[PDB]
């Protein structure tokens, strides 16, 4: 009873059908993603993915920064994270400068228009979660 | 003075960054048509 | 020079360059190097024979009797 | 013993063994002898 | 040119195959016959099953189809191997058997090409060549 | 005498190295009993470390601030010993050695096979080359004189210049 | 690409084809030589640079010679 | 039919062919024409793969040698008992083994290195011995000279019928390819028969000879008074005055009374308060049970009767959906490849060597062992090193293995071609593995030293800053304590006081104690796993890549060891699976290399020293391992430079040996990075140089000189490097304990 397969019945293709690639968990949750999701324009799939990193990104800094035993911890977490996402919409950008040189197209990932457009949701994203997060992590006492 | 702390990392983060970054996309950039 | 003498290679990028050798054949007609020598001091990839040309050799002892 | 064993016997490195041997107990001897000799 | 319809060997697949490149700049083919249906070894890891009749592959290089050729040609004695080059305009380019036989064996309609008139010691040096284009050889 | 040294017979840290040295294994003598093995041959010890220090101070050997020998090698023969007589001892051991492989080289190409002959000495004659070797110096300006010594220059492969 | 050069010391013993892994070398008639064959490299752009070529070669030096020049996706043998 | 079949006189005893030296091989069997014959010679001694094409032949050469091996390991254990017996304060040490330090060998005066005989005790000069033979002697109960003279004599007998054994099997004798083939009786006979009436012989003789005449030692009866042997074999009253139950005789065996012979077959665990070592009556059950073990299971495959498993069907019968046919074929590969059954046996001795490392120090064996502190630390340094060359050697094997021996037609499709498949996602993902395992491990020693030298303390990975304790091992431990009492309940003591419990020692000296584990315990076994993945990264990429990889479809073709395929392709260089064994021969070196610092450091700091009478524990360094182990700088400070003193201060003493090695063997490292640097094409156009200067004077030899090979300069500069560096450790750690322990 074979579980490992050619990927798209191609024998000769560098890849296996194997579970992990190919079974039903793995494809609805990659599809499903914001990156892969169907109809999202480009700015909603940047926003999504802005918001999911910059929540995140403030804990490390809150928590393990040489301020974590300080009145100011989670306002110098915060600004950490700011510093970082700009530092990380600043690589967006240059890469897309990069790869999506000469384009027209535009309402899409591989393009320089949609690439701009997924940075520019990448970046309020991120500025928002993080900003929410410093906004949970004051209120904690809520939960 | 305050000027190390003013130009210390002006020119030791920021514009170091902007030079890599351009010098990515410039070394990137494609031949012209 | 002549069958079964021994002749000084002069070809500047031999490594028998300016080493004797024994004649085993020349080819007649074609072959721009016809002369054969034959070496016993193997070279770096090994082979003990390598053809030559008429002016690439210096007669230095002519064949027995 | 025979022709064979005796070429074996002159192959290089058994020869080199048993002259540096020789050698190595030439020295020895000569130190325990005249032990010490800084200078002639 | 090519069929692009042939039955390939019986392969389980493999990581060693192309990848995101043999699509969009050039893939490799290579077509042979086979007597009996039996088992070879793939230039990518592996073990394949080579078709009874004919036989059709995929690759990534022309090393890795040459590769391929020698092996059938010394181990199965299949020398009616042929490769081409299918580029992503499907345009295919017949390569390896040009002129119908292996290079070694010596034909009539080949000319020579990169043929030097003298023997290798006795090139121009660097200096006469300095600041020109073209190069001691 | 010269560069400040003076005789090792003369020189207080000698002297005190020497006693520092007989003290130190006469302790370590405490340890074994009188008539044992280990004792005798400790007093074999402190017998050799006492006539090695006696024979450096009869020798003439100059010593230092630091109280150990220095060699002089600049050519007096006052100080002969220390290094023109080792050194043309060295020169004629080496020599002989030389001289011993070359001519059995020469012997040994001449024969039908070099290459077995190299790897597999034919000790009779290789013997012989080692004896006759003892008169490398005259045989050397011999073969010298008759141009047998060198091969010429252009008989010797030589890269590309 | 490399390039990929003979010379008239060949003596046509096609071991240099034999050893090629590219199909870079074949024979093509002669003259000079008393096999009537010489090794050529129409095919010069496919050449790799392992030098097998070299390696088989008999000659004293190397009839066959083949001198490293510009890369490319072939010349470097990436399969991606 | 599982059968007996041999050649009568298959090949004659001659010297022509050692006359003829390279008549193994088709190429060297010409002649030599240049130097690299020479060593291409050795390199292709005991390829007999290579050398002929029948497994039978191959076989024969095989076993033979291996008779060959067994008659130098005989004579080597004849040298251990002789210089015991002649050359050694044996007798001294019997009487007083804590004050007089063991040694065997002897120098003779004659450069003035008679300063090396130091004082050893006992009235008795010579260099200090750090195998732990005479506690193994001490254990094995043999009390006086004449046996070990003995037992010299007896090994020497052995090692004579070893070569006679190895002649006649091959040169009058030889088996048949069908009689090697016979692998489920021969693992039969080695289970049953080898390790089974082994364990079962030595049972006999620990408790017929080593119980009574060590229990008497332990009591205070000096070895003049002992009886000897032969008397207590069959005295059975003096054995009953010793150990009660012996008066009941057998019959407590033949009937299942087992439990008569609880006084000398006990469970008692930990560790002998005199001796400081496992208990003698715990090592002769031990050795009974597994006795029973290993005869039980020698049964198990199939002989000239029905009864029997056969590993064929065993292995055709293990197959899964995500492997196909599983592992159908293996039994013929390892039936019909020397080299896989190499490889696997290989592992297995190192990783086993490894697991006896870590055993002897946890829980000491011999008598005195534990407070002979140079004989643990040389034990298991050794045995490290020796389990890191097998492993090492495994994987060379199974490289071999997959160049030569390998074949799709018979591994069509089953784990062997499934591995192979998927070869480019384990490596990435290994690659990942050991990336991310590098970066935090050492990324914790390298943020520590950072924060040290900014002063910022309390951002540390300390064991006060920012805690990573090892909560697991911690629980591991709390278990194996606690086992005693719950989940081992015959059992007295626990199986090692390393995980907790009393501090075992003899007169000042500790022998075993817990060993605490913290942050820095995290952080250097954490730095362990990097090494030990990266080092199987490397071994296995060679393994898997070895038939061909994307740069290199045709790998197979060259070789197993080739030194490249040219420039090409940006540069082929070190692609074969030889040069993936060179590169992680470094990297198992540096792996035990740290293992071994780790283990030194955290003994000396923590477990090994001396307990007053108060109860007052005062250890060799002081316990500065917990915290000078966080940064690099505390280990080159408190570890290198600090226990370097014993060593560079060793001249004029007894361990001026040890310096000197010290010396010579950073010499020898030094010069390795020659070969590993440097390239063929400089050495040999300075040959050509030097060759011409001796053919201006007529010596120019026949056999022309040449620049070693490239795989030959790699194995010369990876010899040396490994030799400098395991010689400069040792020459460290020999000198270092000797003088402070
Ligand atoms: C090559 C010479 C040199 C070097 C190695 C440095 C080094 C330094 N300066 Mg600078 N500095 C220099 C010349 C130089 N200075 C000169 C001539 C002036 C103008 C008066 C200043 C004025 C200055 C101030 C006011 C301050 C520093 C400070 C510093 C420190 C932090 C770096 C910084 O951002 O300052 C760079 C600031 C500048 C104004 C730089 C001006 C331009 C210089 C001359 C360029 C040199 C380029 C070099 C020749 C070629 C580069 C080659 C390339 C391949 C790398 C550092 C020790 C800070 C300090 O003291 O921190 C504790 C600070 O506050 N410097
Ligand atoms: C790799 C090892 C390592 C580790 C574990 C740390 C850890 C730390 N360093 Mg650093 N440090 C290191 C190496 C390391 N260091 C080295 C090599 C240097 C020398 C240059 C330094 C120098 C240094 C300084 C000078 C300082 C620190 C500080 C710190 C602290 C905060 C840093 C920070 O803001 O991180 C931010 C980290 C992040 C934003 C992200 C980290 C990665 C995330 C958590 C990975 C998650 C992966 C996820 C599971 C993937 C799958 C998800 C999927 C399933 C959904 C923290 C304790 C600061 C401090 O105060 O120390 C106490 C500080 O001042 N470090
Ligand atoms: C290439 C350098 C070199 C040189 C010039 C010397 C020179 C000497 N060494 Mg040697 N030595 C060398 C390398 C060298 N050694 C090395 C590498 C080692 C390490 C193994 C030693 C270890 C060593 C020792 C341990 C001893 C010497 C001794 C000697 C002396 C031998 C005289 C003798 O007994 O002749 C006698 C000849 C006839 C009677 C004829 C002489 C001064 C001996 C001595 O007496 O030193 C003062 C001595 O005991 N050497
Ligand atoms: C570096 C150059 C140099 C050279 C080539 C020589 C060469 C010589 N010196 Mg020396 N010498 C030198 C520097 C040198 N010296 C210096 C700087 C001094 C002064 C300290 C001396 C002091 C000196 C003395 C006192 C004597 C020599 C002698 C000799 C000869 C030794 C012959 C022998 O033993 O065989 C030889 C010609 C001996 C001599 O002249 O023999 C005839 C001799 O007795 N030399
Ligand atoms: C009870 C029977 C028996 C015993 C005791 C042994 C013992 C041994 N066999 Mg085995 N062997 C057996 C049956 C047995 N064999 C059978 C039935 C076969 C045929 C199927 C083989 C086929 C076989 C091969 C092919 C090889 C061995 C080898 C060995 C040695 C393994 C290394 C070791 O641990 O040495 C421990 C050594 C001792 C305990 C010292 C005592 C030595 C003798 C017995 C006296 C060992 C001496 C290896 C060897 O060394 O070959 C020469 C080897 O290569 N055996
Ligand atoms: C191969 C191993 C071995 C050997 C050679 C012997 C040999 C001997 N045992 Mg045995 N013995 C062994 C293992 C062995 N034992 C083991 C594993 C145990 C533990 C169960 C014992 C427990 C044991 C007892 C309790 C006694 C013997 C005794 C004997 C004698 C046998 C008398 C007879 O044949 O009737 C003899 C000295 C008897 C004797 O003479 O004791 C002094 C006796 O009383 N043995
Ligand atoms: C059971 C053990 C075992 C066995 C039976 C073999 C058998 C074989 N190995 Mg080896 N091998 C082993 C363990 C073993 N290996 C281990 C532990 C390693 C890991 C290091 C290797 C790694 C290895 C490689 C990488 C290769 C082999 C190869 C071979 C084959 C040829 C070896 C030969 O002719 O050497 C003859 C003996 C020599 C050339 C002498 C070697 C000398 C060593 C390098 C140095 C010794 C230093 C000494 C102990 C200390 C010096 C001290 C100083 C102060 C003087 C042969 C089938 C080769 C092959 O082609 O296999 C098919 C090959 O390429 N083996
Ligand atoms: C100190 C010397 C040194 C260093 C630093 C390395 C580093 C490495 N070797 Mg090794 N290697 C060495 C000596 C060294 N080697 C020697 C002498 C040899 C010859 C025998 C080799 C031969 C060799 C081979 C053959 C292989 C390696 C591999 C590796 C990698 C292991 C994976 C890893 O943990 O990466 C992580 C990086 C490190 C552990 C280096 C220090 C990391 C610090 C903590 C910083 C990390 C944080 C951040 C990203 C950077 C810092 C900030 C910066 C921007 C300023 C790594 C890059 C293996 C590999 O590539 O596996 C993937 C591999 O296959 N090495
Ligand atoms: C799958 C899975 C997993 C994972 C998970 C994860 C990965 C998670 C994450 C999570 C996260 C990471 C989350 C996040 C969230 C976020 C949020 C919630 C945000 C929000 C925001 C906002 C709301 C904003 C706003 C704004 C804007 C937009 C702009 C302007 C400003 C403002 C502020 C207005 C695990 C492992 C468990 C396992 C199982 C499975
Ligand atoms: C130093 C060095 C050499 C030079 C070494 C050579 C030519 C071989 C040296 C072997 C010697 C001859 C071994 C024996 C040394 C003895 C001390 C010589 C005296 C005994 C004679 C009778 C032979 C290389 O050839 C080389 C090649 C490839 C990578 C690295 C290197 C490399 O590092
Ligand atoms: S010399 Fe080289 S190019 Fe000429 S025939 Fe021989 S292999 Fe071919
Ligand atoms: S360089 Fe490589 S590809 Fe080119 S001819 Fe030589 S072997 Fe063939
Ligand atoms: S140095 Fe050796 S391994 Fe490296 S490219 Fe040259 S020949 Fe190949």
């Amino acid at each position: 009873s074979e579980f490992v397969k050619p990927f798209n019945n191609d024998p000769f293709v560098g890849n296996l059908s194997t579970p992990v690639t190919t079974s039903t968990a793995t494809k609805l949750y990659l599809g499903n993603l914001p990156i892969y999701r169907k109809g999202l324009s480009p700015l909603m799939r940047g926003l999504e993915v802005g918001m999911a990193h910059g929540y995140f990104l403030i804990g490390p800094f809150y928590i393990l920064g040489p301020l974590r035993n300080s009145p100011n911890a989670l306002l110098v977490g915060l600004f950490s994270a700011y510093g970082l996402i700009i530092i990380l919409t600043l690589a967006l950008t240059i890469y897309g400068l990069a790869s999506f040189q000469d384009n027209s197209t535009g309402s899409n990932l591989e393009s320089s228009k949609g690439w701009r457009s997924f940075t520019s949701g990448f970046t309020v994203g991120a500025l928002g979660g993080a900003s929410v997060a410093y906004v949970l992590l004051n209120n904690v006492s809520f939960f | 003075s305050f000027l190390p702390s003013i130009l210390t990392p002006l020119v030791t983060l920021v514009f170091p960054g902007l030079c890599f970054a351009l010098f990515f996309v410039l070394i990137e950039q494609d031949e012209i048509a | 020079i002549s069958r079964g003498s021994v002749v000084r290679i002069m070809r500047p990028e031999s490594y028998w360059f300016q080493e004797c050798g024994s004649v085993a054949t020349i080819a007649k007609g074609g072959d721009r190097y016809p002369v054969v020598v034959r070496f016993e001091k193997v070279n770096y990839a090994g082979v003990a024979t390598n053809n030559f040309a008429m002016d690439e050799l210096v007669e230095v002892e002519a064949p027995p009797a | 013993m025979s022709n064979d064993l005796l070429k074996y016997l002159s192959t290089a490195p058994v020869l080199l063994t048993a002259w540096m041997s020789i050698t190595a107990g030439i020295i020895i001897e000569i130190q325990r002898f005249f032990p010490d000799s800084l200078s002639f | 040119l090519l069929n692009l319809q042939i039955p390939s060997p019986t392969f389980g697949g493999s990581t060693g195959g192309w990848l995101r490149a043999a699509e969009i700049e050039e893939k490799y083919a290579i077509t042979w016959t086979s007597k009996k249906e039996q088992i070879f070894e793939m230039p990518t890891s592996g073990a394949a099953i080579m078709q009874k009749g004919e036989n059709l592959l995929y690759l990534a290089k022309k090393e890795q189809c040459l590769a391929l050729g020698t092996q059938l040609r010394t181990l199965f004695k299949i020398s009616d191997y042929k490769i081409y080059r299918i580029f992503p305009n499907s345009e295919v380019q017949y390569l390896h058997p040009k002129d119908g036989v292996f290079p070694e064996k010596l034909n009539e309609g080949r000319v020579g090409v990169g043929n030097i008139g003298y023997s290798i010691g006795k090139n121009p040096n660097p200096v006469n060549v300095k600041f020109t284009g073209k190069n001691t050889f | 005498d010269v560069s400040g040294l003076t005789p090792c017979k003369d020189s207080a840290v000698f002297k005190r190295r020497l006693d520092g040295s007989v003290k130190k294994l006469n302790s370590r003598l405490a340890n074994y009993t009188e008539g044992t093995p280990a004792y005798i041959a400790l007093e074999q010890q402190i017998e050799q470390t006492k006539a090695r220090f006696a024979k450096y101070g009869e020798k003439g050997l100059l010593c230092g601030a630091d109280g150990l020998p220095h060699l002089i090698a600049d050519g007096r023969l006052d100080h002969a010993g220390e290094f023109i007589i080792p050194g043309f001892g060295f020169l004629y051991i080496a020599g002989w050695i030389g001289w011993a492989g070359r001519s059995y080289l020469q012997f040994s190409k001449k024969t039908d096979k070099p290459n077995e002959n190299e790897i597999i000495i034919n000790v009779p004659v290789a013997l012989g080359m080692m004896a006759g070797a003892f008169i490398w110096p005259l045989a050397a300006w011999k073969e010298l004189i008759d141009g047998k010594l060198l091969v010429p220059g252009d008989e010797i492969t030589v890269s590309p210049r | 690409s490399h390039s990929v050069r003979v010379y008239d010391t060949c003596i046509g013993c096609t071991q240099c084809v034999r050893a090629c892994p590219c199909d870079v070398l074949e024979m093509v008639p002669w003259d000079g030589c008393k096999a009537g064959q010489i090794a050529s490299a129409p095919r010069a752009e496919d050449c790799i640079g392992c030098k097998r070529c070299e390696t088989a070669c008999p000659t004293d030096f190397l009839s066959v010679r083949v001198y490293l020049g510009s890369e490319t996706t072939r010349s470097l043998g990436l399969s991606y | 039919k599982v059968r007996v079949i041999v050649d009568k006189d298959p090949v004659a005893t001659s010297f022509e062919k050692w006359a003829q030296p390279g008549h193994f091989s088709r190429t060297l069997a010409k002649g030599p024409k240049t130097t690299t014959w020479i060593w291409n010679l050795h390199a292709d001694a005991h390829d007999f793969d290579s050398q002929t094409s029948s497994l039978e032949d191959i076989s024969r050469k095989i076993f033979s040698a291996h008779f060959g091996q067994l008659a130098i390991i005989f004579l080597w254990v004849s040298q251990a008992y002789f210089h015991g017996a002649r050359f050694s304060n044996y007798s001294a040490w019997l009487q007083n083994p804590t004050a007089i330090k063991p040694s065997a060998q002897v120098v003779w005066p004659i450069v003035g290195q008679e300063i090396l005989n130091g004082d050893v005790g006992g009235g008795f000069s010579g260099v200090q011995i750090t195998s732990g033979v005479f506690q193994m002697w001490r254990a094995s109960g043999i009390t006086n000279e004449t046996e070990l003279y003995w037992t010299a004599m007896g090994g020497l007998v052995m090692s004579a019928l070893m070569v006679f054994a190895g002649w006649f099997h091959y040169h009058k004798a030889a088996p048949k390819l069908e009689w090697f083939q016979n692998v489920e009786s021969m693992m039969n006979h080695h289970l049953a028969g080898l390790l089974g009436l082994g364990c079962l012989s030595w049972s006999g003789h620990q408790i017929h000879i080593s119980l009574p005449i060590n229990k008497l030692l332990d009591a205070g009866v000096a070895p003049q008074e002992i009886p000897l042997p032969h008397e207590l074999l069959f005295n059975q009253d003096l054995m009953a005055q010793l150990y009660p139950s012996f008066k009941k005789g057998l019959l407590p065996f033949f009937t299942l009374n087992w439990s008569e012979y609880s006084d000398f077959l006990t469970f008692k665990g930990g560790l002998n308060p005199i001796t400081g070592s496992l208990w003698l009556s715990d090592t002769a059950h031990h050795h009974l049970a597994l006795a029973v073990l290993f005869i039980f299971a020698g049964h198990m495959y199939r002989t000239n009767w029905g009864i029997g498993h056969s590993m064929k069907e065993i292995l055709e019968a293990h197959k899964g959906p995500l492997t196909g046919e599983g592992h159908k074929g293996l039994y013929e590969i390892l039936t019909t490849s020397w080299h896989a059954q190499l490889a696997i046996n290989l592992a297995m001795m190192g990783s086993l060597s490894i697991i006896v490392a870590h055993h002897m120090y946890a829980m000491p064996p011999y008598p005195y062992i534990g407070v002979d502190y140079p004989t643990q630390l040389s034990l298991f340094t050794h045995h490290m090193w020796i389990g890191g060359f097998c492993i090492c050697g495994a994987a060379a094997h199974g490289a071999i293995f997959m160049v030569r021996d390998y074949s799709p037609v018979q591994s069509y499709n089953n784990l062997l071609d499934r591995v192979l498949r998927h070869r480019d996602a384990i490596i990435s993902h290994l690659n990942w593995v050991c990336i991310f395992l590098g970066t935090h491990s050492f990324g914790f020693y390298i943020h520590n030293d950072t924060m040290r030298a900014l002063g910022r303390p309390q951002d540390m990975f300390s064991d006060k800053a920012i805690q990573l304790q090892p909560i697991f091992a911690k629980w591991v431990q709390s278990l194996h304590t606690l086992a005693p009492g719950s989940t081992a309940p015959n059992a007295l003591a626990t199986s090692s006081y390393a995980f907790g419990g009393d501090v075992v020692a003899v007169n000042g000296k500790i022998a075993m104690m817990p060993i605490t584990l913290g942050t820095a315990d995290f952080m250097v076994h954490h730095i362990h796993a990097f090494t030990i993945h990266v080092t199987v990264l490397i071994l296995l990429k060679g393994v898997l890549f070895a038939r061909s990889s994307r740069l290199i479809p045709d790998k197979a073709n060259l070789g197993f060891r080739f030194p490249c395929d040219g420039p090409g392709r940006g540069g082929t260089c070190q692609v074969s699976a030889w040069d993936h064994i060179f590169l992680g021969l470094f990297w198992m070196y540096n792996c035990i290399s740290v293992v071994i610092f780790h283990f030194s450091w955290k003994m000396q700091s923590d477990v090994w020293g001396t307990i007053s009478s108060s109860g007052k524990i005062s250890h060799v360094t002081g316990g500065n391992f917990a915290n000078s182990a966080l940064t690099i700088n505390g280990w080159l400070r408190d570890f290198l430079w600090s226990q370097a003193s014993q060593v560079i201060q060793s001249y004029g003493s007894a361990l001026s040996a040890y310096g000197l090695i010290f010396l010579g063997a950073h010499f020898i490292w030094a010069f390795s990075l020659m070969f590993l640097f440097s390239g063929r094409g400089y050495w040999q156009e300075l040959i050509e140089s030097i060759v011409w200067a001796h053919n201006k004077l007529k010596l120019a030899p026949a056999i022309q000189p040449r620049a070693l090979s490239i795989t030959q300069g790699r194995a010369v500069g990876l010899a040396h490097y490994l030799l400098g560096g395991i010689g400069t450790t040792w020459s460290f750690f020999l000198a270092r304990i000797i003088s402070v322990g």
